[PDB]
RNA sequence: GAGAACAGAAAUCUCCAGUAGAACAAAAGGGUAAAAGCCCCCUUGAUUUUGAUUUUCAGUGUGAAUACAAACCAUGAAAGU
RNA sequence: AAGCUCGUAUCAGUUUUAUGAGGUAAAGCGAAUGAUUAGAGGUUCCGGGGUCGAAAUGACCUUGACCUAUUCUCAAACUUUAAAUAUGUAAGAAGUCCUUGUUACUUAAUUGAACGUGGACAUUUGAAUGAAGAGCUUUUAGUGGGCCAUUUUUGGUAAGC
């Protein structure tokens, strides 16, 4: 009981990618001018403040970089300590998402089976099978929240065999169609997959690409099992490695 | 489809084998292929399914499989008396870009070395898979003659952008009951491969490579 | 291991088939080869289009997005071993057979 | 009567910084030099300055026992002109050297192979060294029967008529 | 530690010392050297039928574990497991 | 509370004798473990990630890798030895010995294993002291806010914390 203002930033994910981006941006703007101390935690950290003015301007800075929700709490000593609980939306970039049906229909009649493509003050999803994006806001997320299907630990490697195209691009992304194989049975089997993806302008035949393999997956998700069977694909490709040396 | 009392295919095979060599005794080009068109499926909206359903019965004896490999499998290919390739030969093949698009046409297939196939992905560049000639690997202790027999008798159903998949399922040579077994195996493989196990298959036709007017299926 | 880093891929030969087979009668007045290469590169070297001129006032060989955008820009704007054969000959001239 | 200081092993090894055709080349060289097939060896760990990852082959070696050992040793001493330098002698009583440009070993001048180098290492012992190599009732060598540096230097100075400088 | 061309902290080979200072998926503790570690060979006992017992304990349930029985198998020259 | 089957049992908030288990006090570390703390550079010995990027001779970032040529220093989560106090079992008749019956288990076997028939062994029947009778069953009440003292302790400078 010696500060009078506490700000507690949390994100309930094992791999706190958005939180580490936020830490890089706080360190690269130096918004930690007037912090008394910093307490570590398992899922975030607590900043301390002598008066609540630096705390509310920290809230003002955080409300425009990351999709968050904040709540205020009042303490008594017998003059009043204040506590600001901030939660980051627990969906990071390049994560695989199944959307609620009403939200997917109201957000442009997009598919439910999407990929998180950009995180800003809001969050952005994109359909990899047909290039089409959508913007979800923090308040409409936190009105009724959901979780992600797969995080970036079960990304398996793929060896690109052949490329085609369809001509359609939406800027920075050429929607093409590529045939691919797994590097655990490329020299074993004759098993090839055909994926209509947005890694067409960036990929050429013979290299390695990360993706989700849905055909080997035990998913316990009511949003997933409420889908259809034929309209969910086998592989969702996300990113190319491309190590120079 | 779910199988439909195959005596109609039996009479169709008999009429096809009386069309070939009993009304036109042409030169030896026996290939009684089965063409199958599927119905009620969108190519973009549904998954592009594929498999291979290799029946040991053979109909295309004259095939070209330029075995690309190392030195030991090069000696094994020279023993098995088939067209092989070398490492410097494949390096020159990847050097001359126009030579690959021609060697993909002078050959009929390919069979690679489980020691050099994880490079044909990039060294031997694209359009080999677009011509559907990605090489199948062969190990350091498996039989090369048996692998060539399997790569000459291995049939593969792949879903393209068109719903008209045709396969060299038989020859017009002989063996009516073995041909009936081959037609049953191909129909079973297609019906199990499609999404609805019976409903999607519409068109079945037999043709003994001669534009014969005997399908009756 | 073996021949690995031959570099037959990574945008050199593969995924170069994103062409568009449309009506092909683009806006084309003067886009020929020598004046095109001169107006593209007067300070360095460059890489040219597949088959792009204005001889027939039709062009559809801009098989990429930036290719089609630059073609539409110049449409909307009006414009206009091998050393061995010498090395061994030098060495044979250096080996005069008289002086041995 | 038993203490004799004879030749136990002659080991020939060629280490290659690359992992290309050079290892198969040195393998054919060692199979042409010695009368036995050699063995290629995998790298222990990764370095990235030698350009080495683990589990891939680096070097070739072969071991020779019998009269071919002292034949190869006489050829190597003929290359080394019968001179050692008071190093190249272990305290345990083994000795070796290394040979650049292996064309002077009966190897011809073929350009399909080219030029290599080699390391020769000679392991010495006495009779009765089975006691440390058997399975049942293993023991040791007593501290009068072991081969030492001065014993090897004097014995294989007086035979082969060589010289040990410094 | 002592030796071997390039070889230079550190690449491959040879000998001596080495009670474990290594390894055994993950926390920590225990256990292990002709092995429980490392390298090979063969396999599916991660099978069937049901009782009894230990821990938490009301001596209820859930989880986990122990020792037999009646079958069918694996491995090994075998005892065995 | 109601009793029931019996009549000095074989039982005990205890000692003795015999025989197990423990790792705290004390010793000792210097016999192997001997520590947090503020600790200077050595970049292609590592590099964790984060942002862009029609992608790789690919730019932009900062905790740290590793203390490098620093030791005395000591432990409730360190070990060689190891009390006192407290703790398990035994001190016989449901026992011991001799002989030979059963079995579909076990042995190479006429061997064993378990349970027996017949016979021998009471002044002490196998240490001490005590024993208000011993054993068994059914049924039901209230209670399920506790507090204080000596000693041994944990967290908080510390408290009637
Ligand atoms: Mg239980
Ligand atoms: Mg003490
Ligand atoms: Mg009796
Ligand atoms: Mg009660
Ligand atoms: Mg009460």
């Amino acid at each position: 009981n010696t500060w009078r203002a506490t700000v507690q930033i949390r994100q309930k994910v094992p791999h706190k990618r958005t939180f580490l981006f936020l830490e890089q941006l706080i360190l690269k703007h130096n918004a930690h001018v007037d912090t008394i101390s910093i307490s570590e935690a398992k899922d975030g950290l607590d900043f301390f403040y002598a008066q609540k003015n630096h705390a509310v301007k920290m809230i003002d800075f955080l409300n425009a970089v990351v999709p968050i929700k904040h709540k205020k709490s009042e303490e008594l000593i017998s003059t009043y300590k204040f506590s600001y609980s901030v939660e980051i939306v627990p969906i990071c970039k390049d994560d695989l998402v199944v959307l609620p049906k009403k939200l997917a229909k109201s957000m442009g009649n997009i598919s439910q089976f999407v990929l998180c493509s950009k995180i800003s003050n809001t969050v952005q999803f994109m359909d990899p099978t047909t290039l089409q994006t959508a913007d979800l806001s923090p308040s409409v997320y936190w009105r009724a929240p959901f979780n992600a299907l797969a995080d970036v630990t079960q990304l398996v490697e793929f060896i690109v065999l052949d490329v085609d195209s369809t001509g359609i691009s939406r800027g920075n992304r050429v929607l093409a169609d590529i045939t691919v194989a797994r590097t655990s049975d490329l020299g074993v089997n004759d098993q090839v997959y055909y994926v209509r993806s947005h890694l067409g302008g960036i990929c050429h035949a013979g290299d390695s690409v990360m993706g989700y393999f849905i055909a080997n997956s035990n998913y316990n998700s009511d949003l997933f099992d409420g889908l259809n069977i034929d309209y969910v694909p086998d592989v969702v490709l996300v990113k190319k490695l491309y190590q120079r040396k | 489809m779910s199988k439909i009392t195959s005596s109609q295919v039996r009479e169709h095979v008999k009429e096809l084998l009386k069309y070939s060599n009993e009304t036109k005794k042409r030169n030896f080009l026996e290939t009684v292929e089965l063409q199958v068109g599927l119905k009620n499926y969108d190519p973009q909206r549904d998954k592009r399914f594929s498999g291979s359903l290799k029946l040991p019965n053979c109909p295309r004896p004259n095939m070209s499989i330029c075995i690309f490999g190392d030195a030991f499998d090069v000696d094994r290919a020279k023993s098995c008396g088939v067209d092989a390739m070398s490492v410097d030969d494949l390096k020159k093949l990847n050097k001359n870009k126009k030579l690959i698009k021609k060697l993909s046409k002078k050959y009929n297939a390919f069979i690679a070395s489980e020691v050099l196939i994880k490079q044909v992905p990039r060294l031997l560049g694209p359009q080999l898979s677009k011509a559907g000639k990605f090489p199948t690997p062969v190990s350091h202790n498996d039989d090369l003659y048996g692998k060539v027999t399997d790569v000459r008798s291995t049939i593969k159903f792949q879903l393209k952008k068109v719903l008209c998949l045709a396969v060299a399922v038989g020859n017009v040579e002989m063996e009516e009951d073995v041909l009936v077994n081959q037609i049953l195996m191909s129909v079973n493989f297609f019906v199990s491969l499609l999404k609805k196990n019976w409903q999607n298959v519409g068109s079945l036709v037999v043709k003994s490579s001669m534009g014969p007017a005997f399908r009756l299926y | 291991g073996f021949h690995n880093v031959g570099n037959i891929n990574m945008m050199a030969q593969q995924q170069m088939q994103q062409n568009r087979i449309k009506i092909s009668v683009r806006n084309w007045q003067n886009a020929t080869m020598n004046d095109l290469i001169n107006f593209i590169s007067r300070n360095a070297r460059v890489a040219v289009y597949d088959a792009h001129v204005e001889g027939p006032l039709v062009i559809g060989y801009v098989n990429s997005k930036a290719e089609a955008e630059s073609l539409m820009k110049w449409n909307g704007v009006r414009f206009a071993s091998d050393t061995i054969s010498f090395l061994r000959g030098v060495l044979l001239k250096r080996y005069d057979p008289q002086t041995k | 009567p038993m203490r004799d200081l004879k030749i136990e092993k002659l080991v020939l090894n060629i280490s290659v910084g690359e992992s290309g055709d050079r290892l198969t080349r040195a393998s054919k060289v060692l199979e042409q030099l010695s009368g036995q097939t050699p063995v290629q060896s995998k790298a222990r760990y990764t370095v990235r300055t030698f350009g080495i990852r683990r589990n891939e082959k680096i070097a070739v070696h072969v071991t020779v026992r019998g009269p071919k050992a002292e034949e190869i040793l006489e050829r190597g001493l003929k290359v080394k002109e019968y001179q050692l330098r008071d190093r190249n002698f272990s305290a345990t009583g083994n000795f070796g050297f290394g040979i650049d440009e292996h064309i002077d070993l009966g190897i011809k001048y073929d350009p399909s192979i080219g030029i290599f180098g080699m390391d020769f290492y000679v392991v010495m012992n006495r009779p009765g060294a089975r006691v440390t190599r058997r399975k049942r009732c293993k023991g040791t060598v007593g501290n009068s029967h072991k081969t030492t540096k001065e014993d090897t230097v004097s014995w294989f100075k007086q035979k082969y008529d060589a010289d040990v400088l410094d």
